[PDB]
């Protein structure tokens, strides 16, 4: 697997394990019961004569021919530390989430769903939160929620609001928090926001759409009066 | 043609189950195959044997392979026993009467565990298809089904109806409401898979594929929105392997605690719960040990932390058996000894009894007290043979020879072989003749009980075939030094004759009823055909893809059968050797065939676990077994017939015996019971000043706009205008209650629009012809809350597009040349 | 502007204007979304 002529080799973590220097500068470590690449270090831009270990190739070094040294330390098990930890907190962020969707707490269940990016759950905490508020916008403690919201997470729900106003029946949820984002956030700091324009680009043609519908059933409701002035004669 | 059924079945101990035992050392219960045994463990006897009955070849017994039984559970209070089935089928079995009572098809896949609750009225199953199903005994009915897993549930533990604990293969630990059927927590075990569960008290233990053991603390009571199952600790067993399985045992007397951890090697670890006050000991000292080596008082606090695991546990004991384990139990918990009991993967039940004194035992090693051995073999035949007599069955395996009694079942004699390949019978079924890998020839007298002979170099190599002639007097035997040795019985000894050499090696050697021909397979798929009395070359067969495995030869000795690793059966006449047909008998290799006597009918059996019944003259399958659960190693047929005998890798002998409304008609319907439960609740409030709705739980208001829903769009108008005007006012007044719902108005307002605007449109000639003061007020009414959610929608979008305007507007300014 | 595919490769997004996120899938779901893709690529 290397390109260039390979000049240094050392076993490292006892027999399970070796290190190779090749000519073009690359470090490869490969497995020897399988003999493959497990992985590549690149810290040189030149050929590499010397190679040391210590504690087992716990720490490597490696001297460039233009003098450069790479200090390699092992961090596997830092690693895998730092994979289980996010895996063991996003479990808990979804564990967290339905229960509070059973529960109905939508301030809570909101929150979770921005972070966990669960497109139904934000339409569904969202909608059913939406007929409670119909049962100062949604709710003060979900209209404070929406309002600590950082930039980055913005441009997440003006997406998803783009993409509900398309659809007729999803409309109604969609300029809904988009209304409230406009009643709790400076207008100016929007609009400098990276793409957010665009995104508040396309969704104007759908509400306008939408203001020419609605407004004709209004017209066609005043049958009920027309019915009405007949009537009483 | 006849049909043959399994007369009976037996060489089973132990199958790919647990184990229950039953105080009376006590009864034990453990599985064979399809069927369940009970044993004595002080005897070593059979006591009851459970079959459902359809015995295999019959025209009713179905044409797949019997389901075997996964899991045994019993409740001794009740004396009920639960068995699960591959299949996901649970059977409730009587003890005493030893027959079914209930039948439960809910699962997709293997059962993995059963547990009865306390009570004894409900059954909590457990599958491989990652579901757990409550079932109620009295009921016989699943009461529900908890789905959140996402591979086989390991295990699970509930001993109290509120709540239960499960265990997966996937890992995650989840935490039930039983009176919610929700899943309240998640958390990950272990990396991997998680094998093991056991809860006692607070103190939780879970086992993963490696040796990391984790242990943990259940508040059920925290109801912090988490914090139900918090780890402690992490402590390490000796065995690198998985742990199959963990359970809990206390000693009344002494309320001492333990339990083990099966893993999946030959080796249980057993494990002693500390008391508080020796915990608190040992805290003490530890930190007087790490005070005196200097550290720090932090360092010892977090030091104590992470030696916490230690504190609680103490390894008492390792079990070592000579065999893998299977499964394990505890028997009996006492201060002077404590006793388990174990089945292996070999087919066999070990007793353990353990004699202790205060922390450590008496004994460096378990005693072994008793041994269930000798109605089974450990290792699996490879050929068996059957008594001219038709009395006696010889079946050789690795390391043993054991000999049965067709009419009892029971073993007669063992005798300790090598690796058994080939045996047969001598004429008066007093000797048997064995044929070992080792290249050496056996002999073994049954009155004597012991080995007359060996020959230690009959052969260079494995001696994989043997045949003996029809007057018993001469001896063939091939092996894989590509050589045919033949033999003389002078009294009794073997004396060697002459050697064939051949130029491949030797899988089988045939020699014919009329001893004219002596047939041989080669691994050059080649079959060679010759005369016994004088040894000339007579055919060379040919077709065969791969080695032929078996061979046999007609009564008449006319035809003969080849079977080969080809999943291919070749029936050739002997005059000219030529294949009368080839046939596609099995999908695996085919190990033996035999001719019935008397008859050109033969059977054939391969790695599918299929025993096929053929015509000769017809070649055709007349009849298709399936009841071995694996690989059928060996064949025999009896001298008269009767019965045919055929023992597989599953351990188990067995012996065969010769014997509508349209849109706008649903909704006229809906109208009708939705406003008739309207104006009753209407009419029951102003006197104060169904089945289908209750059934469906849903409002009167809710089933009619449902049904509105399920019309289609192009379908409304059609449907709303066979309407009468009488169905329109009771439409006029269902609009109307939803009014005050606002909640469904806003959730429909598009369709509340449409269907009841043109309704006006239709028939408005006729409704404005009525002067019912009621209904003008219904229309004023519903008129002016219309607007105001409508207007309500327009002035929320109305205003988003405006200052969004603005928005655009104000970048403009900024970003805009 | 016109919804088209999920951005991200964890979401299946329809053109009603849905986005279906995986890991909140029941596994019922899976399957029919996956036959019903199995329909539209056969006919396409």
């Amino acid at each position: 697997g290397h390109t260039n002529a390979v000049q240094r080799c050392s076993f490292i973590n006892k027999q399970k394990q070796l290190i190779s220097c090749g000519a073009d500068g690359l470090i490869k470590i490969w497995d020897c019961s399988s003999g493959e690449c497990l992985k590549t270090l690149d810290g040189h831009n030149n050929r590499l004569w010397a190679l040391s270990t210590m504690n087992d190739g716990d720490m490597i070094v490696s001297a460039d021919a233009d003098g450069v040294f790479q200090f390699w330390k092992d961090c596997t098990e830092q690693e895998i530390e730092e994979e289980q930890e996010k895996a063991k907190l996003q479990v808990e962020q979804e564990q967290s989430l339905q229960n509070y969707m059973s529960k109905g707490d939508w301030t809570n269940a909101f929150l979770l769903a921005m972070t966990l990016d669960h497109p139904m759950r934000l339409f569904n905490v969202l909608k059913r939160a939406l007929g409670e508020s119909r049962s100062v916008i949604f709710n003060e403690e979900l209209d404070q929620a929406i309002s600590i919201l950082n930039d980055e997470q913005l441009i997440l729900l003006m997406k998803r609001c783009r993409d509900w106003n398309t659809n007729a029946k999803t409309h109604t949820i969609a300029q809904r928090t988009i209304r409230c984002i406009l009643m709790h956030h400076n207008i100016a700091k929007l609009s400098e926001i990276p793409g957010m324009v665009k995104i508040v680009d396309a969704i104007i043609p759908y509400t306008q759409r939408h203001f020419t519908r609605v407004d004709n059933l209004v017209e066609q409701s005043y049958i009920l009066d027309y019915a009405l002035v007949e009537m009483d004669k | 043609y006849q049909r043959f059924e399994q007369a009976a079945a037996f060489g089973v101990i132990a199958s790919n189950a647990n184990c229950v035992w039953i105080p009376a050392p006590g009864q034990l219960i453990t599985s064979a195959l399809e069927d369940v045994n009970i044993w004595d463990i002080k005897t070593g006897d059979l006591v009851s044997k459970l079959s459902d009955g359809l015995p295999p070849g019959a025209s009713d017994a179905r044409g797949a392979k019997p389901a075997e039984c996964t899991y045994l559970e019993a409740h001794k209070d009740t004396d009920l026993l639960a068995v699960g089935y591959a299949d996901g089928v649970i059977k409730v079995w009587d003890l005493m009467s030893k027959t079914v009572l209930l039948n439960f098809n809910g699962h997709k896949a293997a059962i993995t565990l059963l547990q009865f609750d306390g009570t004894g009225t409900r059954l909590i199953s457990g599958s491989k298809d990652s579901n757990i199903i409550v079932w109620d005994l009295v009921g016989e009915v699943g009461l529900y089904k908890l789905r959140s897993h996402k591979d086989s549930i390991t295990g699970f533990w509930c001993q109290g109806e509120d709540w239960l604990i499960s265990t997966s293969k996937d890992g995650m630990i989840k935490l039930w409401d039983l009176k919610t059927h929700q899943c309240i927590e998640t958390h990950i075990a272990h990396t991997g898979e998680c094998w093991g569960l056991a809860v006692k008290d607070d103190l939780l233990i879970t086992t993963g594929t490696d040796s990391q053991v984790k242990i943990w603390k259940l508040d059920i009571e925290n109801d912090k929105m988490g914090g139900k199952l918090t780890e402690m600790g992490i402590f390490e067993k000796q065995s690198k392997q998985r742990g199959l399985k963990i359970e809990f045992i206390t000693n009344s007397s002494d309320k001492t605690s333990f339990f083990y951890i099966q893993n999946a090697d030959k080796t249980i670890e057993t494990f002693r719960i500390r008391k508080e006050e020796e915990i608190a000991r040992g805290l003490k000292k530890r930190e007087k040990r790490l005070k005196e080596k200097g550290l720090t008082e932090e360092e010892i606090a977090k030091s104590i932390k992470e030696s916490y695991s230690s504190f609680i546990l103490h390894p008492f004991q390792t079990i070592r058996s000579l065999y893998k384990i299977k499964s394990a139990s505890w028997t009996t918990v006492s201060s002077s000894k404590l006793e388990l009991v174990l089945t292996t993967s070999s087919n066999t039940i070990e007793y353990y009894s353990i004699p202790y004194e205060k922390r450590d035992p008496t004994s460096p090693a378990p005693l072994k007290t008793h041994t269930i051995e000798l109605q089974g073999q450990r290792t699996d035949v490879r050929s068996i043979d059957i008594s001219d007599d038709n009395k006696l069955l010889a079946t050789a395996s690795n390391g043993s020879l054991k000999i049965w009694n067709i009419k009892t079942h029971k073993c007669i004699r063992t005798f300790e072989c090598g690796y058994a390949l080939t045996c047969k019978f001598l004429p008066g079924g007093l000797l048997v003749i064995l044929g070992t890998r080792n290249g050496e020839l056996q002999l073994f007298d049954l009155a004597s009980s012991s080995l007359l002979d060996t020959i230690e170099d009959a052969h260079d190599a494995a001696i994989w075939s043997l045949d003996l002639t029809s007057d018993g007097k001469r001896l063939v035997t091939g092996s894989a030094d590509k050589t045919v040795k033949f033999w003389d019985f002078k009294v009794l000894k073997l004396h060697h004759d002459t050697t064939l050499e051949l130029t491949d090696d030797i899988l089988c050697v045939r020699v014919s009823p009329d001893d004219r021909y002596l047939a041989i397979s080669l691994l050059d798929n080649t079959v060679k055909v010759f005369f016994l009395d004088s040894m000339k070359f007579y055919l060379s067969l040919y077709g065969h893809k791969l080695p032929v495995l078996s061979i046999d030869i007609s009564f008449d000795s006319k035809m003969i059968i080849t079977s080969s690793a080809d999943k291919n059966i070749k029936i050739w006449g002997l005059d000219f050797g030529d294949c009368h047909k080839s046939l596609f008998a099995h999908q695996d290799s085919i190990m033996n065939v035999k001719f019935l006597p008397q008859s050109h009918n033969f059977f054939s059996c391969s790695k599918d676990a299929v025993v096929k019944y053929w015509d000769g003259e017809k070649f055709e399958c007349i009849q298709k077994l399936y009841a071995h659960q694996s690989e059928v190693w060996a064949l025999a047929v009896a001298t008269d017939g009767g019965f045919v005998v055929s023992s597989s890798h599953d351990h188990s002998i067995r012996i065969w015996e010769e014997t509508s409304l349209k849109a706008g008609e649903r909704l006229m319907e809906a109208l009708d019971l939705g406003i008739a439960e309207i104006e009753g609740l209407e009419a029951y409030n102003r006197d104060m000043k169904n089945a289908v709705l209750i059934a469906v739980n849903k409002t009167p208001e809710q089933y009619i706009m449902d049904t509105l829903l399920r019309i289609r769009m192009s379908q409304l108008e059609d449907a709303l205008m066979v309407m009468p005007f009488s169905y329109v006012l009771k439409f006029l007044k269902f609009i109307d209650t939803v009014m005050q719902n606002k909640t469904l108005l806003h959730s429909h307002l598009p369709l509340i629009c449409k269907n009841l605007f043109f309704i006006i449109k239709f028939n408005h000639k006729e409704l404005v012809s009525q002067k019912n003061e009621e209904l003008k007020l219904q229309i004023n009414r519903v008129k002016t809350e219309l607007r105001s959610a409508l207007k309500s929608t327009e002035d929320d979008l109305g205003f988003n597009v405006q200052g969004l305007k603005f928005v655009k507007q104000q970048w403009n300014l900024r970003h805009n040349y | 502007y016109n919804v088209g595919k999920a951005e991200k490769d964890g979401e299946i997004r329809l053109k009603n204007g849905v986005a279906m996120s995986k890991e909140e899938l029941t596994r019922e779901d899976k399957n029919r979304l996956r036959r019903a893709l199995k329909r539209k690529r056969s006919k396409a």
